[PDB]
C-alpha cells in the first residue's frame, strides 16, 4: 500500500563456472536497485575473509634474492608465484602445509602434502620447474585466514624463512544490472543481477549474505541515535637528618615532588633552617638525581 | 613489454650488452637460473673440441646508481638456438625487447 | 587504421566509454577517455628529498 | 573555473525546462533525483539582500 | 609537496617525522613540565626511542 | 577477530534550528562512510512516505495562465505558496479543504477551515494577498497521500491546476566524510549529516526512519 515496501528475495544462483556466477534479487521497488547494489558492491569488494599464504621457509636458502640449484626460478618469483594459491582452510585460523619434489618437471599444486581440513581448488597451479634429474625441492607453506591487505613490511626470526605479502580478499571483480520485474500485475518493479568474478574459494550465497550482514550490523547506530615514581615517594624515604625533618615538617613538605618543586631561596630564608642543612638536602637530592628549582604541572596528583 | 613501440627496442636491448647472446648455434644442453649450457652444432664446431658454451648470468649486482643488475634465462630444456639469439634478459628486457 | 583495429576488437570507434563513480554508482554525464599508456617511475624518490 | 563554468551554463529543450521552483533547495532536491538536468532553464524564487 | 584538497586556507600538511626533528626542543620542554623525564638526558632517550 | 568491525563512539548532534540539524559520527571502518552516507541520502531524497498537495481548483480562475482581480499577487504565485504548504493528515489518505477569504490583508494558513482529523504545521504560511476591499477569494485544495517527489508534468476537467507533488519531508540533506584516527590505526573515516526538514518531523525522527527502512529490506539475508 502507501507503506509498504515489497521485500526482495535471492530467486535465482547461475554457476557460469567455477570462478565466476551470478545472482538475482527481486523484487525491488523504485529507487532500491541501485541503492542495495552500489553498497552491496562496496562491501564485498572491500571486506570479503578469506586465506593466504604468509610465510614460506625453503631448505636451501638463506634469502629471497638468491638462486637453487636446479631450480629456473629465481626464489623471489617463486614466492611471487605463491602468493596466488587459492587456498581453503576449514576449521583452523592456521595451517601448514608441505611440498616435497624431485626429478625433472615442472611443480604444481597438487605436489602438496595431502591433509584433511585443507582444500586446493586450482591443482594446475605451476609453482616453479626442476630442470635437473637429480634435484629435489622441499618447502614448508604458512597459511592463514584475514582479510584486507597486510603487507609484510607493516607486520628474532631465524634466518632462512621468508615473509611474504598477504592478500586476503577473495573476491576479484563485482557488476550489476538493474531490469524490469515481471511481476504478476504490476510494471513499477526491478530485479538486481550481481555479478561475481573471486577466485573460488567463497561460495557467492554466503557472500551475499555476508555483506548484508555487514550492511544491517553497521546500521544500528542510526536506529539508536603519570609522574615519575621517584616523585612519589614519601621525603621520609630521604636519610635526612633530624634537624632537616623537623625544618621540612615545618613547612608541611612530605612528598619529594613539593621539595623538588622548591626553589632555593625560598628554602634560604626557610626560619629555623641554616645552609648547612640546606646543602645537606641539596645532597641528598644530587645523590638520586633530582636538584632544587624544577617544575612541575596538574601537581600534586591527588593521592 | 610496451604495448605501443615504435621497432628500435630490439636493436637497442641486443646491441646494449646487457643480455646473454649465444655465440654459437645448437640446442640447450642444461638450462639453471644462474647458468645456460648450449651444445653446439656439428657443423659449428672446430677441431678437437668438446663443443659446449657456457654462460654464466650475473646475479643481483650493483650498479653506478646503486640499482641492480639481475639476468633471467628466456629458454627452455633442449631446444634450438641460432646464432644471435638472446639467452638471458638483462635489467629492463622482455624476450629481448626493451621495457623500461 | 586506429578506428579499423577499435572495430576489429568490438570497442567503440570514438575511443570513449561511459565510466560510472565507484563512491555513489551514478554515471558521468559525458564519456570519458579510457586506454592504455606506457607509465615509467623516475629516479626521484621522497625517501631521498625528505 | 572549469567546474564553475560548466554548472552555469544553459542548454536547448534539457530535461525539466519550463517548470517552476520555490527557491535553490528544490533545485537541488530536482537535480540530485535526477528528475532534472543542471542545464535546464527554470523559474526560481529567489530572495537576495541589499 | 603534493596537492591537499581538504585543507581550509590557512592550513598545511606536514609529515610527522619532520615535525618530531623541527620541534624537538619544546617536546623535551613539554616532557620535563609534566614529570615524564626529570631530567633531560631521559627525556633526550625517550624522543630518541619514539614512545 | 575476523568479523568485527568497528562502530561509532561519538554520535554528536547540534540542533542549528527547529527543523536543521547536524549529526556527527566516529570512528568508521574506511570506506563505509561514503556507503552510509549516499545510501541514507537517496533513501530520504526519493522514497519517504508523506502526505502534499496535489491539485487546486479556484472559481474565478479557468486557466493557469489566467489573471485574478483583488489578489496582489498572480495565480502561480498562489501555486508555489501552495506548494510549500505543511500538513499532517492522520484519518484518511486523500482528504479536501477549503479557503473562503474577504477583505484587505494577508490571507494565510490559519483561515483554512479547520478540520480535526488533518494539522497545519505553520498557520503563519501566507497563501496570498488581498488588496480591494471587496475582493474575496474561494478555493479547494486537495491533499494525497504519496512517497518521494512526482512532477505535475508526469501525469498530463477545468480548473483543476495541477501542483507538484512534494510528499517526503525532508528539504535538504547532504553528508561529508572526513578523516578520524584511533590510536594506532589513523586511516579511518568520521561521517557528517546536515538536514533540513519541513517541520512535519525532526531531523532525527526522519535518520531513524530511513534507517528502519533500509534494514527492513535485508531482512531475508541476515543471519
Amino acid at each position: 500500500s502507501v507503506t509498504e515496501f515489497l521485500k526482495p528475495r535471492l530467486v535465482d544462483i547461475e554457476q557460469v563456472s567455477s570462478t565466476h556466477a551470478k545472482v538475482t534479487l527481486e523484487p525491488l521497488e523504485r529507487g532500491f536497485g541501485h541503492t542495495l547494489g552500489n553498497a552491496l558492491r562496496r562491501i564485498l569488494l572491500s571486506s570479503m575473509p578469506g586465506c593466504a599464504v604468509t610465510e614460506v621457509e625453503i631448505d636451501g636458502v638463506l634469502h629471497e634474492y638468491s638462486t637453487k640449484e636446479g631450480v629456473q626460478e629465481d626464489i623471489l618469483e617463486i614466492l611471487l608465484n605463491l602468493k596466488g594459491l587459492a587456498v581453503r582452510v576449514q576449521g583452523k585460523d592456521e595451517v601448514i602445509l608441505t611440498l616435497n619434489k624431485s626429478g625433472i618437471g615442472p611443480v604444481t599444486a597438487a605436489d602438496i602434502t595431502h591433509d584433511g581440513d585443507v582444500e586446493i581448488v586450482k591443482p594446475q597451479h605451476v609453482i616453479c620447474h626442476l630442470t635437473d634429474e637429480n634435484a629435489s625441492i622441499s618447502m614448508r607453506i604458512k597459511v592463514q585466514r584475514g582479510r584486507g591487505y597486510v603487507p609484510a613490511s607493516t607486520r628474532e626470526r631465524p634466518i632462512g624463512r621468508l615473509l611474504v605479502d598477504a592478500c586476503y580478499s577473495p573476491v576479484e571483480r563485482i557488476a550489476y544490472n538493474v531490469e524490469a520485474a515481471r511481476v504478476e500485475q504490476r510494471t513499477d518493479l526491478d530485479k538486481l543481477v550481481i555479478e561475481m568474478e573471486t577466485n573460488g574459494t567463497i561460495d557467492p550465497e554466503e557472500a551475499i549474505r555476508r555483506a548484508a550482514t555487514i550492511l544491517a550490523e553497521q546500521l544500528e547506530a542510526f536506529v539508536d541515535l603519570e609522574f615519575d615514581p621517584i616523585l612519589l615517594r614519601p621525603v621520609d624515604d630521604l636519610e635526612l637528618t633530624v634537624r632537616s625533618a623537623n625544618c621540612l615538617k615545618a613547612e608541611a613538605i612530605h612528598y619529594i615532588g613539593d621539595l623538588v618543586q622548591r626553589t632555593e631561596v625560598e628554602l634560604l630564608k626557610t626560619p629555623n633552617l641554616g645552609k648547612k642543612s640546606l646543602t645537606e638536602i641539596k645532597d641528598v637530592l644530587a645523590s638520586r638525581g633530582l636538584s632544587l628549582g624544577m617544575r612541575l604541572e596538574n601537581w600534586p596528583p591527588a593521592s | 613489454k610496451p604495448l605501443v613501440g615504435t621497432g628500435m627496442e630490439r636493436a637497442v636491448a641486443v646491441d646494449s650488452g646487457v643480455t646473454a647472446v649465444a655465440k654459437r648455434g645448437g640446442v640447450v644442453q642444461y638450462v639453471d637460473a644462474s647458468r645456460i649450457v648450449i651444445k653446439v652444432n656439428e657443423d659449428e664446431m672446430y677441431p678437437g673440441e668438446a663443443g659446449i658454451d657456457i654462460y654464466n648470468l650475473t646475479k643481483y649486482t650493483r650498479s653506478n646508481q646503486n640499482t641492480c643488475i639481475n639476468q633471467m634465462p628466456c629458454v627452455s630444456l633442449g631446444e634450438p638456438v641460432e646464432r644471435g639469439d638472446v639467452l638471458a634478459d638483462g635489467p629492463s628486457t622482455d624476450l629481448g625487447e626493451l621495457a623500461l | 587504421e586506429i578506428k579499423e583495429l577499435l572495430k576489429l576488437g568490438d570497442l567503440p570507434t570514438s575511443g570513449q566509454i561511459r565510466l560510472y563513480d565507484g563512491r555513489t554508482g551514478e554515471q558521468f554525464e559525458r564519456p570519458v577517455t579510457v586506454g592504455y599508456m606506457y607509465m615509467l617511475k623516475l629516479n626521484h624518490l621522497v625517501d631521498d628529498k625528505m | 573555473v572549469l567546474g564553475l563554468y560548466y554548472m552555469t551554463r544553459d542548454c536547448v529543450n534539457a530535461k525539466g525546462e519550463g517548470m517552476v521552483l520555490t527557491g535553490p533547495k528544490e533545485a537541488e532536491r530536482l537535480y540530485r533525483s535526477g528528475l532534472a538536468s543542471l542545464h535546464a532553464r527554470v523559474k526560481v524564487r529567489i530572495t537576495e539582500y541589499e | 609537496i603534493t596537492v591537499g584538497p581538504y585543507l581550509r586556507l590557512h592550513q598545511c600538511g606536514l609529515p610527522k617525522k619532520m615535525a618530531l626533528e623541527l620541534f624537538k626542543p619544546f617536546i623535551y620542554g613539554k616532557l620535563e613540565l609534566r614529570g615524564l623525564a626529570t631530567t633531560i638526558k631521559a627525556a633526550k632517550k625517550m624522543v630518541e626511542r619514539e614512545e
